[PDB]
RNA sequence: GACGGAGCCAGCGAGUACAACCUUGGCCGAGAGGUCUGGGUAAUCUUGUGAAACUCCGUCGUGCUGGGGAUAGAGCAUUGUAAUUAUUGCUCUUCAACGAGGAAUUCCUAGUAAGCGCAAGUCAUCAGCUUGCGUUGAUUACGUCCCUGCCCUUUGUACACACC
């Protein structure tokens, strides 16, 4: 309900959140998938990912 | 609604991961293993499979309803957009994450761990 | 009594090729069966979506990286047709993974 | 005697020119920073702290300094308005003294001010 | 600077000396022999070059070669 | 295209602004031995006085180096934008000021005694004897003035 | 038979352009001519001074013969290259953006470039025709 | 070789509508750039990404020099509320250490080494970094346990928390 409780937070790596952890640590903003890497390196496979070469 | 189709096919597919872990998490009781999308113009198709389907069901068009909504809220489609399914799994013991499930169960009431193996 | 050509661009875009290569098979089975002019199931560049990552979760080992990629399949199919026709055709023509999306108009 | 030194100038205008031309002529005779500052939307930049000033100046002694104006806005520009008056800038700990002099014009605030320590064991 | 790219006449008279019966006309050649730059040396040839006495093998950049007429 | 001949009409090794102009070099890279006389302005300057890009150093005419002494003084005066200078629009006189010879040294240091009044975070650096432009030494340059 | 403009090894053709240009005296000069660095990847700038540009309007003609829809940034493109940078590697910035402007502008006062429709330029036809007699006056220098 | 010219060639890429993308093309600016119109939710437009390295002619010819652009002052821009502790950018300047690197040792057996860029990842802004991709493109092995590390056998062991 306070008057000044939030900062210019237009864009760096605050705005930026992961969408399952909300990190602002190594964010794979490619493709707009915003995930933070080690989750989506684990997540990957059901987002249709694979690994071939 | 429309994206570069790369962009889209990312997204889906993220949807769908969302989705499973939503699964994962809500329908933890209700024993669930797979969910299968199926997208058609209007009516997106929602098939998920678990163990015991009744309790997904509910008392006809408890749970799933409400999950349905949920899913509603979440990404902005209407009613009858999406569509919830809850069928039997054809044999569980081929499906490891089913068994995983089971597992966990075993453990989280108290047996035994190598003979629950 | 109408018959008034449009020409329509039909999208086949996905992940797992058989699916696509099928469905594009019957949709020009279907095109045979209602007897129309027709450019075939054009195929682009097969976009591959590159995410390559530090395996490790935390930068303590040695450099492992993982190109975990996305193969789509982009596919256009051109009718010389009224739009009648085309919404017969996509009545069904419907496979479950594959995007069927109609463009229409030239 | 006609001319003291040499006239400390912007751009080759005089102190009698200088302390009367407000913020605009200052900005037209800046380095580009400045006038990029400017041109940006200003906002709780030279609203309290300006206004402070001037009563610093009105209520001064004569001949001797205005009262210490404390700023946190360290990234503000020196303009010949208040040229005399001590500022206190802020580093983390402890307002520190700055006098405002004819030769501070158009520079920053933080650049005379400094948070860390310099360096010892060899110069 | 190691001298010798200077001007005057008596070196253009020694030049002028220094063209009929020889093997080689070339720019490094010139060059080695303490005469003018690298540059000059092709000035001096063209001016060499007007009713035979010295003819071109390799039209190159700074790496030209020129040899008497048999 | 031709050898400059002649027994000894144009005088070698040369002496202007102050400083030493040494023969031997075409035009321009003579010119830049001088302290603070250019590259692309040496080249302006010569145009301005109207000179062959094929002389040597050690030559030029006394009304030539008369004319491009003149350039050098005043870029206004000539046809030069004069937007290549050591002090455009200026940190006080406000003109136009491109220093000469052993003038831009003498400039340097009245700017940095300015700086040192000020007392300026690049004057506190100066002082000490250490980086200017936010360049770090955690590792580079172990030795120092 | 037939008299080709595209056959001319390159350099020559140039030469000859810039020597027509030289007879005609009619280009107006941009007058940035020489205060200038030309290139962002340049601390000189042509070596010759007077002329140079004339050589560099030429290629600029020779190109748009060549091709279809041309315009100012992919000129700058092709006149730009690598930069030192001292301590930093070499990147890729192009060439001097109003330069270039204004030798087209030329070029469409005398009559050798015209402007194409969809985003760019093409040839006049007397400026065609000019090519071609350049062209064949290079033929008959080397024939 | 260096600098101008001049010639002129890829491949991966990725890129916005509910926004602040990739951005052509044209006038003004020496640059940096801006602006009016776009085209592209993308083999279609940026894009033949007309990239660099490379190839021709002239100028200077083995000088801490035009090799090298390092410590530095000055303006104009741009990013972002916010740039001083130059974010970065280009322009004039200053023009130093360094004349092929001591002891050690890293990498490599073919489009491989090395060179040379580009793109993506980053990202409001920044590349010298990583991933990638092309572009030029060789020397010398095509072996052996001598050194280094491992491996198995045979040996001995009073160790098995195992020679720290
Ligand atoms: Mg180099
Ligand atoms: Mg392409
Ligand atoms: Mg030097
Ligand atoms: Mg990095
Ligand atoms: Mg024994």
């Amino acid at each position: 309900e306070n008057v000044w409780y939030s900062h210019p937070r237009k864009f760096g790596k605050g705005s930026r959140q992961c969408r399952i952890s909300g990190s602002h640590s190594g964010l794979i903003r490619k493709y707009g998938l915003n995930i933070d890497r080690q989750s989506f390196r684990e997540k990957a496979n059901d987002i249709g990912f694979y690994k071939y070469r | 609604a429309i994206i570069s189709k790369k962009r889209k096919l990312v997204a889906d597919g993220v949807f769908y991961a969302e989705l499973n872990e939503f699964f994962t998490r809500e329908l933890a009781e209700e024993g669930y293993s797979g969910v299968e999308v199926r997208v058609t113009p209007t009516k997106t198709e929602i098939i998920i499979r678990a163990t015991k389907v009744q309790d997904v069901v509910g008392e006809n068009g408890r749970r799933i309803n409400e999950l349905t909504l949920l899913i509603e809220k979440r990404f902005k489609y209407k009613r009858g957009t999406i569509a919830l399914y809850a069928e039997r799994v054809h044999d569980r013991g081929l499906s490891a994450v089913a068994q995983a499930e089971s597992m966990k169960f075993k453990l989280l009431n108290g047996l035994a761990i190598r003979r629950a193996a | 009594q109408e018959v008034v050509i449009h020409k329509i661009r039909i999208n086949l875009t996905s992940t797992k090729v058989k699916q696509l290569e099928n469905v594009s098979a019957n949709i020009i089975k279907n095109a045979e069966t209602f007897k129309l002019v027709k450019k075939g199931p054009v195929r682009l560049p097969t976009k591959v979506l590159k995410i390559s990552t530090r395996k490790t979760p935390n930068g303590e080992g040695s450099k492992t990286w993982d190109t975990y990629e996305m193969r789509i399949h982009k596919r256009y199919i051109d009718l010389e047709a009224p739009a009648h026709i085309v919404k017969r055709i996509t009545q069904i023509t419907i496979e479950p993974g594959v995007d069927v999306e109609v463009i229409i108009a030239a | 005697r006609k001319r003291s030194f040499k006239t400390y100038s912007y751009k080759g205008v005089d102190l009698e020119k200088l302390l009367e031309m407000p913020t605009e002529d200052f900005v037209k005779l800046a380095p580009a920073r400045v006038r990029r500052k400017f041109a940006r939307g200003l906002s709780e930049k030279p609203a309290g702290l300006m206004k402070k000033l001037r009563a610093a100046k009105l209520s001064a002694p004569e001949n001797e300094k205005p009262a210490v104006v404390r700023t946190h806005l360290r990234n503000m520009i020196i303009v010949p308005e208040m040229i005399g008056s001590v500022v206190g800038v802020y580093n983390g700990k402890v307002f520190n003294q700055v006098e405002i002099r004819p030769e501070m014009v158009g520079h920053y605030l933080g650049e005379f001010s400094i948070t860390y320590t310099p360096v010892r064991h060899g110069r | 600077a190691k001298h010798a790219v200077v001007l005057d006449q008596d070196k253009f008279d020694r030049i002028m000396k220094e063209a009929p019966t020889y093997r080689y006309v070339s720019v490094s050649v010139l060059v080695d022999r303490f005469k003018l730059g690298g540059s000059l040396a092709r000035v001096a040839l063209r001016h060499l070059e007007n009713e035979g006495i010295i003819k071109p093998v390799s039209k190159h950049s700074k790496q030209a070669i020129y040899t008497r007429a048999t | 295209s031709l050898v400059v001949q002649e027994q000894g009409s144009f005088q070698h090794i040369l002496r202007l602004l102050n400083t030493n102009v040494d023969g031997n070099i075409n035009v321009v890279y003579a010119l830049t031995t001088i302290r603070g006389v250019g590259r692309r302005y040496a080249n302006l300057v010569c145009k301005k006085a109207d000179v062959d890009l094929h002389k040597r150093a050690g030559e030029l005419t006394q009304e030539e180096l008369e004319r491009i002494v003149q350039i050098m003084q005043n870029p206004t005066h000539y046809k030069i934008p004069a937007w290549f200078l050591n002090r455009q629009k200026d940190v006080n006189d406000g003109k136009d000021y491109h220093s000469l010879a052993n003038n831009l040294e003498s400039k340097l240091r009245d700017d940095l005694e300015r700086l040192k009044k000020i007392r300026s975070h690049r004057g506190i650096r100066h002082f000490w004897g250490l980086r200017v432009r936010g360049q770090h030494t955690k590792t580079t340059g172990r030795r120092r003035a | 038979p037939g008299v080709s403009v595209r056959d001319v090894p390159a350099q020559d053709f140039i030469n000859n352009y810039a020597s027509f240009l030289q007879r005609q005296g009619k280009l107006e000069v941009p007058g940035y001519v020489d205060i200038v660095k030309t290139s962002a990847g340049n601390e000189l700038p042509p070596q010759d001074s007077e002329g140079w540009f004339y050589k560099r309007a030429a290629s600029v003609a020779r190109h748009i013969y060549l091709r279809k829809q041309v315009g100012v940034g992919k000129l700058n493109k092709l006149y730009g290259g690598a930069k030192n940078r001292g301590v930093r590697p070499h990147k890729h910035v192009d060439a001097s953006g109003s330069i270039n402007r204004k030798v087209l502008q030329s070029l469409e006062k005398l009559g050798v470039v015209e402007i194409s429709p969809k985003g760019g330029r093409r040839i006049s036809d007397n400026g065609l025709r000019d090519l071609d007699r350049i062209a064949a006056a290079t033929l008959e220098d080397e024939e």
